[PDB]
């Protein structure tokens, strides 16, 4: 036979790049935007800064949604024995079930 | 050099002025310097291109 050597993500190296945190209700709250800006530094230049509008140093960052998929097909003769529907008391059918 | 120049830092003042429904006050802090070194006290030179 052959085993399936599993691999953990946290035990890899790439994990340094991203902070992973589980957010259970996200798919519900993902109907709207989250929309948090971050910052922007600014030097103190000499000379008086005009009394105008352009004082912005808070560019906005918006969330993007991503997913993952998989396929896990199961045969028809399997769930028959699994649910005990197509089963009888013989030793044979209690072996195929295993 | 170690003591290139004196540097006097004053106190801060504000300018409380409202303009266009928004409070706009600026900060100011007067400064002053003097190079307390007889003869030259700082030299530079072009390193790369």
């Amino acid at each position: 036979c052959s085993t399936l050597s599993l691999v953990r993500f946290l035990e890899l190296g790439l994990s340094v790049a991203c902070v992973c945190t589980k957010f259970p209700e996200l798919s519900y709250v993902a109907e709207g935007t989250i929309q948090f800006e971050v910052q922007q530094p600014m030097i103190a230049r000499d000379g008086p800064h005009p009394a105008d509008q352009p004082v912005h140093n808070y560019m906005i960052k918006r969330l993007d949604r991503r997913s993952l998929n998989a396929a896990f097909s199961i045969a028809v003769e399997a769930l028959g024995l699994i649910s005990g529907e197509n089963l009888d008391g013989t030793h044979i059918s209690s072996a195929m079930r295993l | 050099e170690k003591a290139s120049e004196s540097y006097f830092m004053g106190q801060m003042q504000v300018a409380r002025t409202e303009s266009g429904g928004g409070l706009h006050l600026q900060l100011t802090q007067p400064r002053a310097n003097v190079d307390l070194g007889v003869g030259f006290t700082a030299a530079y030179a072009a390193a790369a291109l």
